[PDB]
């Protein structure tokens, strides 16, 4: 296919395979879950402005709203698992094996 | 129920009915420290209700008629046979303190549910947080062995948490020498086997392990011999308390509803008394749970749900 | 796979063309065994609450019994209806297409060769 | 009711005057007679091209030069 | 009486008991009307009379 | 489970966004309002299969 | 009745045989149609089996 | 099929514990030699 | 029971069931040709509705 | 928890849900299972122990991959078609990233490893809710798309959620974990029959909702969350004994209970489209489910019994439990396959 939505979704899967391997921190996790989420903003905005599909771009922002929404709620998760560890650290997460 | 969170959200609101006499007065001592007239006389000097110390049958007072069971039935562990033999061979010492820990805990959801549901405080005596001061003083004298004391807080982690502490703590002094005059005057002949090194454990864990850390989550009012005997004074130490310490301070009607709503379940407080942890002193196997549990069922009133015996009189049935 | 049938028309529970069709009697056979599965739910419900299971509770019984009746003749109304739905498609596609299921010749077995397999 | 609102008037005028000014905010715009004039000034704002029509024959109310009588005139809007 | 504490269902709550009676009513009297009338609308259609 | 409420009630909840040939605000045009009209009045209630 | 309970099984059994007969006359279908057992009604006779 | 069956046990030998390995493999490649002799399909495409 | 009786029932039995045998042979037969062709009434996945298109002139006119 | 709010709260996840099954739009399928997310967040976080936020946690990091998936999906759909429309996907590629973001929310091996954590880290009520309220909704999208869903990847993801559903309840003791990886194999149960029969997907999925609702129902009636504890129930409530029992002998799927309707009629429906060698290989690993889930039966109704003296205290106090709807349940979800054609209600 073409080749900036070549470019946008090749950072989207750079960003995937961050988000698919942890190295430390729930912090890292979410700052790459939220990468795909700016390329996934950039791909649909490219598109909507490229069709000239006028009622779509209110989508992106939509697009954004909830999701940033959603990080939000990521955040809280991650501080109260540094309430309970005084770290982040994705080790400290294991307790359900059992 | 009759208390649900429809009742919450209809406006039954728990804070209230929270006044400044609603409060949770735990009266503590040793063995014979003759506190159980005191805290009656709280129950007439500050308007609570008192509950009685919960003795093997205090399950058996809760429901059906009243009346004690059996003892097979409740308990299948006797107090006077600690007396006479606390080294015993079937294990009676842990499993009389159990099923003694199961009845506090029945005494202290019933003592709480009545302080959420009227706003009417309780007096109780050696409450569950006052009760591991006889379980040590049955370790340190070998009554008891160490992976009884393992199952014991066990039990007490997985239910004390869930609960407030009292918010006064009425401790008496009295030496081993008095609380042997008392014993020995008593008249109970199997009371009087008691030795002193015992009450003497029960009195250092309650002096050196139960009051300092109770002195954090609550106020302790300590008291002797004699100057325990006045009421007034005691309710004038507490009616001229600050409270100032405790959860109990941040207590809206949101964890207040959880807690009543917690109490009145008694199958949930009653929950992980019988967790499954297998110890020799409490483990029943299969054929007595089942001929105890037949035999429970024939009892007039045991058959069904309450309203619904025909052997103790109980209309429209089929209605219900 | 019908669902090109019901997209005409969605959320219909019962169409007006289910009135074409005879309702399911009061003495049907899956209606009695849905009133039976009203009295076994009394009976469990009686059960799991401690209660004497055939005296307590008539009136709750016998609500068991009607509703599960009531859901159930519906549930059969419409289990008639799409069985219909579907032999009425089945029966109408077979009409519009003579070309894709012609008329087999059946051939007496007196021109039906079949090898004989002995048994000894 | 209105002890009430002297009362908190006095306690928190910050959250009277912004209920009050939300509420006339709700209210308001239907007890305006000026609403439809609104309405009408942005359905007349001609952003897009007016596209003419092919003459069948018989249209009387669509006229054939802007500056004819029939068709949609601005005169309030001129006046007000 | 028998019992140290009230039980809950020591006696029978009538309106629950009503409003079960007439809710079980209703639902056979509605019933027994949907038949009739859809025994009715299937010989009007179908013309079995 | 494709439970259409929008077309059972009668309401328009989420129909105008989804092709470029419905009603854009001030009439503004896709690029492609032309073949994309085209390609929904051909393959139009004939069903998946067949409109491929 | 004192011994209600007896006849759960054999009342039991009556209807269930009464609805083997009340399946037949479903199952009708072929009666006096078969090429092997037909023949012509003889008077007071409306079927040939019930 | 024979031949596969052997195949599966000479596959079988070499994975060891012996002798179920044996019968595992020539009995899964005896249904590979048998699914491309009868034309057995195990993704088969959705027809009615 | 008369041999006339379970001789005919048996002759209905047959009947009832060869026909729902055949209906079946004729079931996977039916769906077979609608999921392969799509011209009957089951296998219809939606498309997009044409009373969605907007037919009023436009900004441009070239669309 | 303050009820008006749980209220709200599970008001929000049913809207979610209702907002993912009724749309036309891509769009608004993603803000329903954001909302549905979002919403449910709250309901794992009901008592405030580190488990909950650990399983919250996995949780929120699974669901909101697979909805960066799925936008990614409808992305690639809206380059390739231009348009919207809640039907099939017209590019395999979208159609692949969909399937797997799908497979994702419903916890299908290869993506199950958040499902057994998450069930043991929550309560019982919140486990009944992520094994039954949550399945509708990615259910639902793979009924809307079926045209495009690729038959080998979703033939492998069923396989592999049989075989793995399978194999993960030998070792298992905890009873949330047992029910999350029984889950794991009804799904690929249900996604077995999707391209062949999307009828039997739903009744499958109804079964299975209502079999895991019953024991849901009992766990919480009993208060038991561990096999060990689950061995206690003989000597407080009997007749709760055998119920369990009988609902996960129709959980495995054995005959003439009705968890023997959906598997039955899979099959049914798989050697229409002469497939003979997949659902034998299914349900001779669904028969190996049978084999530890009925090591669990015998395990509460048989051999390992034995009680300790405080449930004699039990024994005077009845339950004052909602067992909301259990017998209904428990009655719907053992003897309805005598009403097995009942199913054409599902079309
Ligand atoms: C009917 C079947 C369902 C009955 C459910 C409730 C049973 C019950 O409560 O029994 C107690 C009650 C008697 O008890 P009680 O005198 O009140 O006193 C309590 C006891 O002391 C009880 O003592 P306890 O509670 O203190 O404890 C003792 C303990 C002793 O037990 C133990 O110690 C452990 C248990 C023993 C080992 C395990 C045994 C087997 C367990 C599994 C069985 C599975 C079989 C199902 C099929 C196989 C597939 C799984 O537990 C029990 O005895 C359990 C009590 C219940 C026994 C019966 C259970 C039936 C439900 C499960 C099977 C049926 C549903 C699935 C069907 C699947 C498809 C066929 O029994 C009955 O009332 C039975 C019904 C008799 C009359 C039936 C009339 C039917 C009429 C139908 C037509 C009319 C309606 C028309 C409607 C339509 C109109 C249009
Ligand atoms: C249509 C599908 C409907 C599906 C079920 C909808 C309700 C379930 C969800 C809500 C819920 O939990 O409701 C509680 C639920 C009872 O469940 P539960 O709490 O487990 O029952 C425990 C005891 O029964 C509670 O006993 P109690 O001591 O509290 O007092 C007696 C109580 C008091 O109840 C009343 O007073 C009710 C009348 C007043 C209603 C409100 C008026 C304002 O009566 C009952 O609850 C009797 C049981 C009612 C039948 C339950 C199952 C209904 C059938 C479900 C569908 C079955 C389909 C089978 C298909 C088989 C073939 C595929 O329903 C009711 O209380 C009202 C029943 C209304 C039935 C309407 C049927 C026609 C609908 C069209
Ligand atoms: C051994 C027991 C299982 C055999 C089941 C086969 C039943 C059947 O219908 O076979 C026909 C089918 C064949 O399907 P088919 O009939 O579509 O075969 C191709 C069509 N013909 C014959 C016209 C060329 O047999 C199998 O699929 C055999 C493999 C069964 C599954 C694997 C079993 C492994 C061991 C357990
Ligand atoms: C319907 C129109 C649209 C309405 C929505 C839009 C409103 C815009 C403003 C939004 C404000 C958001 C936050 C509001 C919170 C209200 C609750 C509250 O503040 O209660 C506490 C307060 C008591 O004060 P305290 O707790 O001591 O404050 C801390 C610092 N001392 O309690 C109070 O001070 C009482 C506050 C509530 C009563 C205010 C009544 C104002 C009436 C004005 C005239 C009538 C207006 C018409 C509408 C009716 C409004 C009630
Ligand atoms: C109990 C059932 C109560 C049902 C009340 C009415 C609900 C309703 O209107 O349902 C409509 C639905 C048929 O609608 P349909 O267009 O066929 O659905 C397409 C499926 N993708 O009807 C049905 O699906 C009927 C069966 C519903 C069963 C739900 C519980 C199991
Ligand atoms: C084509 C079909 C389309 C779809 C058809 C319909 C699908 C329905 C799927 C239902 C899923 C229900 C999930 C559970 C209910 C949601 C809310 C909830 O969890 O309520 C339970 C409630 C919570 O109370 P709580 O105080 O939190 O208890 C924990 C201990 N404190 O109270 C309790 O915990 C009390 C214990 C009993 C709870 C029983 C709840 C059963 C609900 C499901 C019934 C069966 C499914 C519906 C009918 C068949 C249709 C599939
Ligand atoms: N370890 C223990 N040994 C003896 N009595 C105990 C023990 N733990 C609790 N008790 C109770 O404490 C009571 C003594 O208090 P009193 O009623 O004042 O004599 C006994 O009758 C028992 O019910």
């Amino acid at each position: 296919m073409s080749l900036v939505y070549m470019n946008i979704m090749m950072a989207f899967t750079v960003s995937l395979t961050g988000l698919l391997m942890y190295r430390s921190h729930l912090m890292s996790s979410l700052l790459c879950l939220e990468g795909m989420m700016l390329s996934l903003f950039i791909l649909a905005t490219l598109m909507i402005l490229n069709s000239h599909f006028t009622l779509a771009s209110m989508m992106p922002i939509i697009l954004l709203v909830f999701a940033a929404c959603e990080a939000a709620l990521g955040l809280s998760l991650l501080v109260m698992v540094s309430n309970t560890y005084g770290t982040d650290y994705v080790q400290n997460l294991n307790l359900l094996q059992c | 129920l009759q208390y649900g969170p429809l009742a919450y959200i209809l406006g039954e609101k728990t804070t209230k009915k929270m006044t400044e006499n609603s409060k949770l007065i735990t009266v503590d001592g040793n063995i014979c420290s003759g506190k159980s007239k005191l805290a009656k006389e709280v129950a007439e000097k500050l308007g609570l209700k008192h509950f009685p110390e919960a003795g093997i049958h205090y399950a058996d007072s809760t429901t059906g008629d009243g009346k004690p069971l059996p003892v097979r039935f409740s308990g299948n562990c006797s107090l006077e046979k600690f007396y006479d033999d606390p080294k015993s061979n079937d294990g009676n010492s842990y499993r009389l303190q159990a099923w003694l820990y199961a009845s506090r805990l029945l005494q202290y959801a019933d003592a709480l549910e009545h302080l959420l549901s009227t706003g009417q405080g309780v007096v109780l005596e050696r409450s569950i947080y006052s009760d591991f001061v006889f379980l040590e003083a049955m370790y340190r004298q070998g009554f008891i062995r160490k992976q009884c004391v393992d199952h014991y807080n066990q039990v007490k982690k997985v239910t004390v948490c869930e609960y407030l502490p009292p918010h006064v703590v009425i401790y008496v002094d009295v030496p081993v020498s008095e609380v042997q005059s008392r014993i020995q005057k008593k008249g109970n002949p199997h009371e009087m086997k008691i030795t002193s090194a015992y009450l003497q454990d029960i009195e250092n864990v309650y002096k050196g392990t139960f009051l300092p850390e109770m002195s954090e989550k609550c106020e302790v009012l300590q008291y002797s011999a004699w100057e325990a005997e006045d009421a007034e004074k005691v309710v004038e130490d507490i009616q001229y308390l600050k409270y100032d310490k405790g959860p109990w301070l941040d207590q809206d009607d949101r964890k207040l509803h959880n807690l009543r709503m917690l109490v009145q379940d008694k199958l949930e407080v009653l929950n992980y008394t019988s967790i499954p942890v297998f110890l020799p002193e409490v483990t029943i196997g299969a054929h007595q749970s089942d001929r105890v549990f037949q035999e429970f069922t024939e009892l007039p009133g045991r058959k069904y749900r309450a309203g619904y015996n025909e052997d103790v009189g109980d209309k429209w049935i089929w209605l219900k | 796979m019908m669902t090109g049938r019901q997209a005409r028309a969605p959320l219909q529970f019962l169409p007006d063309e289910a009135r074409s069709l005879p309702p399911p009697k009061l003495t049907d056979p899956r209606l009695a065994y849905i009133g039976f599965l009203g009295y076994c739910s009394g009976l469990i419900d009686n059960a799991i609450r401690r209660r004497p299971v055939l005296s307590a509770g008539l009136h709750r019984q016998f609500l068991y019994i009607t509703s599960f009746v009531f859901v159930g003749y519906y549930l059969l109304k419409r289990q008639d209806y799409m069985y219909a739905v579907r032999d009425h498609d089945m029966f109408s596609y077979i009409k519009s297409h003579p070309e894709d299921f012609p008329e087999k010749d059946k051939k007496t077995y007196r021109e039906v060769f079949e090898e004989f397999h002995p048994v000894r | 009711v209105a002890a009430f609102l002297k009362n908190v008037w006095a306690k928190e005028p910050v959250l009277v005057a912004s209920f009050a000014i939300a509420g006339l905010a709700v209210i308001l715009p239907t007890l305006s007679p000026y609403t439809k004039y609104s309405l009408m000034i942005n359905r007349a704002t001609p952003y897009n091209y007016p596209v003419p029509l092919r003459d069948d024959g018989n249209m009387p109310d669509v006229p054939s030069h802007p500056q004819d009588p029939q068709g949609p005139s601005l005169e309030w809007l001129k006046r007000l | 009486k028998f019992y140290i504490q009230e039980p809950p269902h020591g006696s029978p709550n009538w309106l629950k008991v009503g409003l079960t009676l007439g809710t079980s009513a209703f639902l056979w009297i509605y019933l027994i009307k949907q038949h009739n009338e859809d025994v009715l609308e299937y010989k009007r259609r179908n013309g079995l009379e | 489970p494709f439970f259409d409420v929008q077309k059972k009630l009668g309401v328009d909840l989420d129909h105008w966004m989804t092709i470029q040939s419905a009603e854009q605000p001030h009439r503004i045009p896709a690029r492609c309002h032309a073949f994309e009209k085209e390609w929904i009045e051909c393959a139009h209630g004939i069903g998946s299969i067949r409109a491929e | 009745r004192d011994h209600w309970i007896h006849v759960l099984v054999p009342v039991g059994f009556v209807f269930g045989y009464y609805l083997d007969r009340k399946n037949d006359e479903k199952l009708a279908a072929f009666r006096n149609k078969s090429l092997l057992y037909k023949r012509e009604l003889k008077p007071q006779e409306e079927v040939t089996w019930k | 099929p024979l031949n596969y069956l052997i195949g599966g046990c000479a596959g079988g030998l070499t994975l060891g514990i012996g002798a179920a390995a044996c019968a595992y493999m020539g009995l899964t490649a005896a249904l590979v030699k048998m699914g491309q002799l009868e034309g057995w399909k195990v993704f088969a495409e959705p027809k009615v | 029971d008369a041999p006339e009786k379970n001789y005919e029932r048996t002759m209905a039995i047959l009947q009832i069931e060869s026909e729902k045998a055949e209906l079946r042979l004729k079931e996977l037969e039916v769906r077979r040709l609608m999921r392969a062709k799509g011209d009957g009434p089951w296998f219809q996945y939606p498309t997009i509705d044409k009373a969605l298109i907007d037919h009023s002139p436009k900004a441009t006119p070239d669309n | 928890m303050n009820p008006i709010i749980l209220i709200i709260i599970l008001m929000t996840v049913m809207l979610g849900t209702i907002i993912v099954m009724i749309s036309t739009h891509w769009l608004l399928i993603w803000i329903g299972f954001e909302m549905n997310m979002l919403a449910i967040i709250p309901i794992m976080m009901k008592k405030h122990n580190p488990r909950a936020t650990e399983a919250s946690t996995k949780y929120f990091l699974t669901q909101s991959t697979a909805s960066m998936l799925l936008m990614m999906a409808i992305i690639i759909n809206l380059m390739f078609s231009g348009q919207w429309t809640v039907m099939k996907l017209f590019n395999p590629m979208a159609s692949m990233l969909m399937t797997m973001a799908l497979a994702m929310k419903l916890g299908m091996a290869p993506f199950h490893f958040w499902v057994p954590e998450v069930t043991q880290g929550i309560p019982l009520s919140s486990g009944l809710i992520l094994l039954t309220w949550q399945k509708l909704a990615p259910m639902s999208v793979l009924y809307q798309i079926l045209p495009s869903i690729n038959l080998d990847l979703i033939l492998t993801l069923s396989i592999l959620s049989i075989t793995i559903g399978g194999w993960g309840g030998l070792n298992q003791t905890q009873l949330r974990k047992i029910m999350a990886y029984s889950s794991i194999a009804h799904m690929g149960w249900m996604t077995a029959v999707l391209l062949y029969n999307p009828t039997m997907t739903l009744l499958n999925l109804i079964i299975y909702i209502i079999m895991t609702s019953t024991m849901f129902t009992l766990f919480m009636a009993n208060s038991t969350t561990t096999t060990l504890s689950l061995s206690h129930t003989w000597n407080k409530a009997p007749i709760m004994t055998i119920l369990v029992l009988i609902t996960l002998l129709s959980m495995g799927g054995l005959p003439p209970l009705s968890g023997f309707m959906p598997k039955w009629m899979i099959i049914q429906e798989m050697t229409k489209n002469d497939s003979i060698i997949l659902p034998t290989l299914m349900a001779i690993t669904a028969l190996l489910n049978l084999y530890f889930y009925m090591r669990l039966t015998y395990s509460t109704a048989l051999t390992m019994f034995p009680s300790t003296n405080n449930m004699k205290m039990k024994w005077q106090f009845p339950t004052t439990k909602r067992m909301t709807l259990l017998p209904t349940m428990t009655v719907l979800s053992t003897m309805l396959l005598p009403l097995t054609p009942i199913l054409s209600i599902l079309e």
